[PDB]
């Protein structure tokens, strides 16, 4: 499927030659190292990153989260007071949306790449923001929303966590934390997990922060060009 | 009238290069704190890399500022040679 | 000329309580930086820092934009009848 798709330029097939590979087969075997590489090689380098990324992963410590578990299970004690979250589980509509929030985030660990692991935590994301409207009757306010996604990793136990938060972190392309979600839902789960051991309001007032001069500039980046354009494309009319 | 115009000169110049210093120092302290982000511990690597994301995204925009100014004035030099 | 000397006695003044703020946030900086060396989560409000620094930017920039767009648009308009 990725030769299909580099096939159909031949640069990209010059790509699909040149595989990387050896040389992680030569520096890996020492973690941090084949971290660098990746994100050089992606640095060097237009869906194909997403395809080398797919190709990559599927090819290419994961161990020791076991304190999380037992911490996890310890927090079992915890209600949805303190967390003073908008979740009211006795409505079927919402208890439907809780357990595919979480059969989601179990579902992480079981994928590919890690932007497919970013697709689930959207998602997951996504169903929590179902629960949270559904309960209210009205749409998730930014603070709402970190605690509930605690409460979903706080509640089900998803394999192999931060196995996997910092296997994307290692590689996947940082092209990813600029505009968008994925990344801000991952940013996000990080907080979560981050804040489970013993501020919330912190946290989510700092992510919309980042995410909103994101959204500005990924603005102000346009309009730069539609001034340009647009004084140019009519300085030319005459 | 020289006299004054010559030690204003002085203490005026003494002014800039003591206040650009000190702006290099508060650049200094910052680029520390920005080195403070990341280390072994008490990481959130992801909320210190996002907001790493966002200042090289707004560091680029000066470029995108200073060049859409002076592509625009490319233009006008154009409709200058309109004649 | 005291046209000079008059000019030369604003840019000194102005040049110095300019400075001063420039201290009052270098003095923050230091009284910041001083304290918590490590993970006291103090290094969480530095990524707050880090973000109104860039907040303080975005809006230069901003402010910066809407500014060159009348500067070339009455600019233009000299141009044109001109």
């Amino acid at each position: 499927e990725f030769i299909e798709f580099l096939k159909t330029h031949k640069t990209g097939q010059e790509i699909y030659k040149q595989t990387f590979l050896e040389g992680m087969h030569y520096k890996r075997d020492l973690i941090e190292e084949q971290s660098e590489c990746a994100q050089d090689f992606y640095h060097n380098v237009e869906k194909i990153m997403d395809q080398i990324e797919k190709y990559i992963m599927t090819r290419l410590d994961e161990k020791k989260d076991l304190a999380i578990q037992k911490r996890i299970r310890a927090l079992r004690w915890v209600t949805p007071q303190m967390l003073c979250v908008p979740v009211n589980e006795d409505i079927p509509e919402v208890s439907d949306m809780v357990v595919k929030a979480i059969t989601d985030i179990i579902e992480m660990d079981s994928k590919r790449v890690p932007r497919d692991k970013l697709a689930c935590i959207t998602k997951c994301s996504k169903h929590i923001f179902n629960a949270i409207k559904i309960t209210k009757n009205e749409p998730a306010s930014a603070d709402d929303f970190l605690p509930t996604l605690i409460y979903i990793v706080l509640k089900g136990n998803p394999p192999r966590l931060q196995s996997n938060i910092q296997y994307i972190t290692r590689f996947c392309n940082p092209s990813r934390l600029m505009t968008g979600e994925d990344g801000y839902y991952f940013t996000n789960l990080c907080c979560a997990v981050a804040f489970i051991e013993k501020n919330l309001d912190l946290l989510s007032q700092l992510n919309e922060r980042q995410e909103r001069i994101m959204n500005e500039a990924k603005k102000l980046e346009k309009d730069l060009i539609d001034w340009t354009d647009g004084i140019a494309r009519e300085v030319q009319d005459i | 009238t020289r006299d004054q115009v010559k030690k204003l000169q002085l203490m005026l110049r003494q002014a800039n290069d003591q206040l650009e210093k000190t702006m290099k120092d508060k650049q200094e302290l910052e680029d520390f704190i920005k080195q403070s982000s990341e280390d072994s511990s008490h990481q959130i690597s992801a909320l210190v890399l996002r907001a790493q994301a966002s200042e090289i995204l707004l560091e680029e925009l000066q470029q995108g500022l200073s060049q859409a100014k002076r592509d625009v004035q490319e233009q006008m030099a154009v409709l200058m040679q309109s004649r």
